[PDB]
């Protein structure tokens, strides 16, 4: 349990992502990371780090959450 | 705003069994619920977020689930360190709001309170004050009622009460009731009684003393 | 790791204003949202507002608009909570916490705010001994009434701490701007008044320490 | 591509793992991590960080690699 | 030890097409193969490890695959910056070993060399030395042969040659051939010839000069 | 990020020993394996050995046992490669690299080691001009023979660098312990000898700079 790996974000995509391209998201909060972040999973399983504070990032989360 | 409510504000439980705390949201919150634990002298501790995500340093016996508007926290083989208050919180939309909380207490056999009454000390009388103190110690369950009677009449003014949390050792509770009145009022009457009403007896426990005699 | 420090305690007159501070270490408040939460014994936990130290924007629960002012300093990595024209309804415990998402994974130990007009006042220690009719059971109970002090806390022990079993020290209560507290200890009839029983009351704020021997009669 | 998340290891299990418990392993080498590490995937999909230098860790790798 | 070999040590290619480099291990290495790129003035750069894993800063047009003992690196839409030498390396067991390398060169039309011959300068003769220099510039393909003839005889001693890498601009190659001999030997003969043999002509290109006359 | 620095260049007599150093920054060599790799134009890349800076253990390719000694210093975060009783077979380029797994994701720019007995020697610059029969084409070619210097490098330019097209500077070659190099430039008949053409040879090691005007005849 304590020796599990931790995934972190070292960069934030600077280009917004279409919601029709998103499949799911993860919340990164480990103090082991440089900072809290959001990881988007695209339709094709690609992972992308985004800034939790940007309006579109929050609007996406709200959408994926309200989704099925 | 969204209102969060919890089934109950208290549960008497046993070490080792499964405990379930329930939360109900005023409207769907899409798994954006968090659970916290809080002990008497510190900030709340995050245990679960996202309704299911367990914080790293949190024991695996803690878990949560639910959806839409109904969520539940579950603790298996309850440990003594697990006795505390649990709060649910929603983070779907501001203003963020918490549940009223659910306090866990450990269950034990009934126990009548040990009642002791004390007249004002001489030191205090010298300053014009007159305080009658009464301790109701090591009783269970926690509910109890104290009533004061002067010469036979019930008084409600000048009484200050304080209670202790469940004792980590014997699991009982304690209370202190203080009747405070001017030295002149104190000497104006004679009999001072303290009456305890508790599950342990149909008749209340009475302790008293006459001001005149010793 | 992440750790938040808080002012600890504050005594302010009704009508005045106060500014609580919460210094962070282990993280950069720029990268997150800093929140403040109010807690009262009766009405529980209440989210007040948040601030984005990066741009200085805030979000409040309308219920606190014009009473609460949240501000931050990225250089000192500190968050602030200002409360104006305080009232007794404002006295409570204030926590600051981190949480870009809305829940709070890191908290400060909290700062107690008491809205009073009282002044630092030494306590009065009164002994609690049984009467004549009282002295028959197997175990006897003695007590201590610590009254009229301000502000908190007033630690208390028996026989310099070598008498710990059967000790009940009750929480303090506000009695018209002054705190009152009591402690009881139970020993066996044989040990009292044969052995000496004394309570030791300390009140750091007034640099006072008082010992009161419990004597019969 | 540049904004993909990076998984790192912040601890190394101090207890050896039975090869009959292993299913696969990953090599962690990102300079973004505190140090090179190995991530073991157990039969039940659990992930465990181990030290690349320990004999058993290398013997495991050799085994999983020579495996099917 | 395990021996790594690559299909070829060189390939002439075109910007834009697909390029495949092959590696063959002396024995199964269970995907523990790595690929490196190296340019004339620096250390090799890791592109792929684990036979398939692409290093982060590496362009997606690079990819690798294979198993057991056969692996291949593939580069799509070759870029000019991609022209370099590629090495495969095994890390299954020590001693770790690399392939002999495969150098990529850009293909272009044939080009005969431009031959120029130079007699020893006066400055050098003053020191007893005598060096005849010959440049064979901007020719393609890279293979070329220079032969020296004194008065008509072929000489092989005292000749030092140097070649340049493919020119980033015209894609040709160049060579310098120097015949060095004692000033006394130099003055002992008369005709000095330089002969270039190259794909561009059945007959070799000849440049010469007589020591006596100017 | 991770970056390895290397000695750069070394000139040692045959039979002597040498110690190459590779300082790391951006990472801690304790956490990994530090390797050394030899590279020669002819025989390519060769893994020599590795060292675990944590425990000081090494692993060598038997072919280098008793000729190569790898050592490290966790404090200075430096790796070392010692070579004994050097021979010409040892002159090559030596790289040090990181790689707990066996492949190498981080390399040092490399250190060239030339096993010679030569001494720092200034170069001799000789002009290269056409003969009488040579002066008919549309473009003419002039050159420069830089001979007898040591050690490398000897940069070279034409007309202080304002003559760059048609310039071919060939790699240096060892001629009995002394380097020889040449450069050719091609210009148009009209510009020479009308315009002045000069080569500028620099040899940092001997603090020399030489300009040689190319004059006919």
């Amino acid at each position: 349990a304590i020796n599990a790996p931790v995934t972190c974000c070292y960069n934030f995509t600077n280009r917004k992502i279409s919601v029709q391209r998103l499949a799911s998201y993860r919340r990164i909060t480990s103090s082991k990371c440089p900072k809290e972040a959001v990881i988007f999973k695209t339709i094709v399983a690609k992972e992308i780090c985004a800034d939790p504070k940007q309006k579109w990032v929050q609007d996406s989360m709200d959408h994926l959450d309200k989704q099925t | 705003d969204i209102q969060m409510t919890q089934s109950s504000s208290s549960f008497s439980v046993s070490l080792g069994d499964r405990v379930t705390i329930t939360c109900k949201a005023t409207e769907d919150i899409y798994n954006r619920l968090a659970w916290y634990q809080q002990k008497p002298g510190s900030a709340p501790r995050l245990l679960i977020s996202g309704a299911t995500s367990l914080e790293t340093g949190v024991p695996s016996r803690f878990s949560g689930s639910g959806s839409g508007k109904d969520y539940t926290l579950s603790i298996t083989s309850l440990q003594t360190e697990d006795v505390a208050t649990y709060y649910c919180q929603q983070f779907w939309s501001a203003p963020y709001t918490f549940g009223g909380g659910t306090k866990l207490e450990i269950k034990r056999a009934d126990a009548a309170p040990t009642v002791s009454i004390f007249p004002p000390s001489s030191e205090q009388l010298t300053s014009g004050g007159a305080s009658v103190v009464c301790f109701l110690n090591n009783f269970y369950p926690k509910d109890i009622n104290v009533k004061w009677k002067i010469d036979g009449s019930e008084r409600q003014n000048g009484v200050l009460n304080s209670w202790t949390d469940q004792d980590s050792k014997d699991s009982t509770y304690s209370m202190s009731s203080t009747l405070t009145l001017t030295k002149d009022e104190y000497e104006r009457h004679n009999s001072y009684t303290c009456e305890a009403t508790h599950k342990t007896s149909t008749s209340p426990i009475v302790k008293s003393f006459n001001r005149n005699e010793c | 790791e992440v750790q938040l420090q808080q002012s600890g305690a504050e005594l302010v007159k009704a009508g005045a204003s106060v500014k609580l501070s919460c210094p962070a270490s282990g993280l950069n408040i720029k990268d997150t949202y800093m929140h403040w939460v109010k807690q009262r014994p009766e009405q529980g936990l209440e989210w007040i507002g948040r601030i984005d130290p990066a741009n200085g924007n805030t979000k409040f629960d309308p219920k606190f608009q014009g009473k609460a002012t949240i501000t931050a300093d990225t250089s000192s990595n500190t968050a602030y909570l200002q409360l104006s024209s305080l009232t007794s309804e404002d006295t409570a415990v204030y926590y600051c916490a981190r949480g870009v998402f809305g829940f709070f994974d890191y908290w400060g130990q909290g700062t107690t705010l008491t809205v009073s007009s009282a002044k630092t006042t030494a306590p009065s220690v009164y002994p609690l001994a049984p009467v004549c009719g009282d002295t028959t059971g197997s175990s006897v109970t003695l007590g201590c009434l610590v009254k009229g002090y301000f502000p908190e806390p007033v630690t208390l022990t028996w026989n310099s701490g070598s008498l710990s079993s059967g000790v009940h020290t009750f929480p303090a209560v506000l009695q018209s701007d002054l705190y009152t507290l009591s402690s009881s200890v139970t020993v066996t009839s044989s040990t009292w008044p044969s052995q000496s029983i004394t309570c030791n009351v300390a009140h750091p704020a007034s640099s006072t320490k008082v010992d009161k021997k419990i004597v019969p009669r």
